[PDB]
Parts: C-alpha cells; structure tokens; sequence
C-alpha cells in the first residue's frame, strides 16, 4: 500500500488511505503533478509528464489574489477531473473524507502560493453548490508542508467570507474531525474578541454577530460559554466582556499581522449567484 | 431560535433575538 507522495519539491508521509485504483495503491509511493495533480507511477513517468503539462496554478477563476497568495474556485462539474484527483490527493491527510468520484454538485476554493515557478498548493476547501444545511465547508485542508503556519485560519477566515459576499449565515459540515474542531474553535474566538473590541454599544443580539461575522449562532453561543463570557444574574442574560482576553487578543494581534497571515476582503474579486 | 446549554450547575436557554447586555465587572 501507499506511504510517501512526491508532491513538488516535497516530499510526504501520507497519513490515511485513499480509494486509488489499486494499480496504483500497490505502490508504496506515488509521484504527484503538482499543478495538475495527475498521479504517476515513477520518477521518470512524473519527468517525462512534467515537461508536457501547461498548469502552473489550479483551473477555475482566481478570486483573490494578495502578492503570491491566490485562491481559485474550480467548478468540479467544469474541471472533473483536476478535482477527483484533488479529492484523492486529500484523502490521505484527511481521515473522514467522504466523497471521490461525484464532485459535480461542488464548488473546491484551492489556495495556492506563488514563486518563479508556478502557484504551489497551499490548501483546499470544498463547498457544495446548495447545501440543503447551508453548510460554507464540506471538507478542508491544509497540506502538510504548510500546516502550523497559520494558514488554515485563512482558509476558514476565506469560506466566511464568502457567506459574508453571499449575504449568508454558514458553518462547516458536521462531523469535525478532531483536528479541525480546534481551529474553528479558535477562529470563532478571534472572530468573537475583534467584534467586542469594536462594539462600543451597551447591548446585542446574536443575530446582530452572526450577521456581521457570518458565524452561525450556535457557533456563537458556543464560544461565548467556551470563553465563559455567558453569565446569568437576576433573572436574564449577559454577555460578560473579559478584559484579559480582550487584552490577550490584542496582543496576539500584533504577532499574527506582523507575519502578514491575514485574508483581506479588499483584494477578493468574487461574484455569488 | 432558542439554545440551550449548561452555566455552573443549572439549565439555561436563550434567544437569539433579544439584545443581551454587555457589561465589565460590578456586584455581581
Ligand atoms: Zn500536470
């Protein structure tokens, strides 16, 4: 079975196993175009490929571009192909990853970043065309090469954001897996101290904060009791602004925006249906 | 819309449509 993908100038463990033709899943390791994302069963094969094949970035519409950081928005009825083997690809690394072969009813936001060779894969997140449950994330991920970088906030920051264009309220599909169940965690508490910070009233409503964030009120009840801010004295409820977090955030801010691993809806070049 | 969760052993339910009261520190 597969164990090592070269990917690029990289090369990975895979993590899980995916549902390759098992000509392929018989190799131990698989050599990966890395713009087109054909897979091959050698050196040589990939060379060979790789001196023919014209991507230098994903299909689809560059929505937003900020310097080397894109991000495309590939149709997987337009581009069937480049996104079953993207689904593939991300199978491995991806425990419970469900779909493979019908990618038409989705929509795949593929966020790549740019050096003298082409636009590198950084990370993915699929999003059905009409998710009955008005779910903004089907499945995500960041490649491994780019993981505890800070990038994975970005591409949730990015599926809000469109909800944000689309004037809707999302959230991801459930199940979370273990490792994504932090992330959101952590982003619905920079989401949620930023908009306390700029709210200067005396009062809110839920509904107020997921219309301005796109966050689902759940989500926002959630994390408002996860940062313990939900309190109840005589007979009604408050939301409890902490200062320490408050002051944490702050300080966290500057870190995080130093190394200019922000999305910005600025540069977004998107239109929804 | 009407959540419902738990606050220092007691029950407690909330709707997303009223303005809840953001508040600092205080008597209580
Ligand atoms: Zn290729």
């Amino acid at each position: 079975m597969i164990k090592t993908i070269a990917f690029g100038r990289y090369e990975l463990d895979t993590w899980y196993h995916s549902p390759y033709p098992e000509e392929y899943a018989r190799l131990g390791r698989l050599y990966m175009c890395e713009f087109c994302l054909k897979y091959m069963k050698s050196q040589t094969i990939l060379r060979r490929h790789m001196a023919k094949c014209v991507w230098k970035h994903p299909p689809g519409d560059e929505i937003y571009r900020k310097g080397s950081i894109s991000v495309f928005e590939v149709d997987g009825k337009k581009n069937k192909i480049y996104c079953q083997n993207l689904c593939l690809l991300a199978k491995l690394f991806l425990d419970h990853k469900t779909l493979y072969y019908d990618v038409e009813p989705f929509l795949f936001y593929v966020m790549t970043e740019a050096d003298n060779t082409g636009c590198h894969l950084i990370g993915y997140f699929s999003k059905e065309k009409n998710s009955f449950l008005n779910y903004n994330v089907s499945c995500i991920l960041t490649m491994p090469q780019y993981m505890r970088q800070g990038y994975g906030k970005m591409l949730i920051d990015f599926s809000y954001l469109l909800s944000k264009v689309e004037e809707k309220v999302g959230s991801p599909e459930r199940p979370l897996s273990d490792l994504g169940l932090i992330s959101y965690r952590s982003y619905w508490k920079e989401v949620l101290l930023r908009y306390l910070h700029n709210f200067q009233g005396k009062e809110i409503s839920i509904k107020e904060i997921s219309q301005e964030t796109a966050v689902n009120p759940v989500d926002i009840v959630s994390t408002l009791q996860a940062l313990q801010m939900l309190k109840y004295w005589k007979g009604k409820h408050l939301v409890l602004k902490r200062q320490d977090l408050i002051d944490e955030w702050i300080a966290k801010e500057a870190k995080r925006s130093n190394s200019n691993k922000t999305m910005d809806p600025s540069c977004l070049k998107w239109t929804p249906p | 819309g009407m959540v419902e969760i738990e606050i220092e052993g007691r029950l407690h339910r909330i709707s997303i449509f009223d303005p809840l009261e953001i508040i600092l520190e205080d008597d209580l």
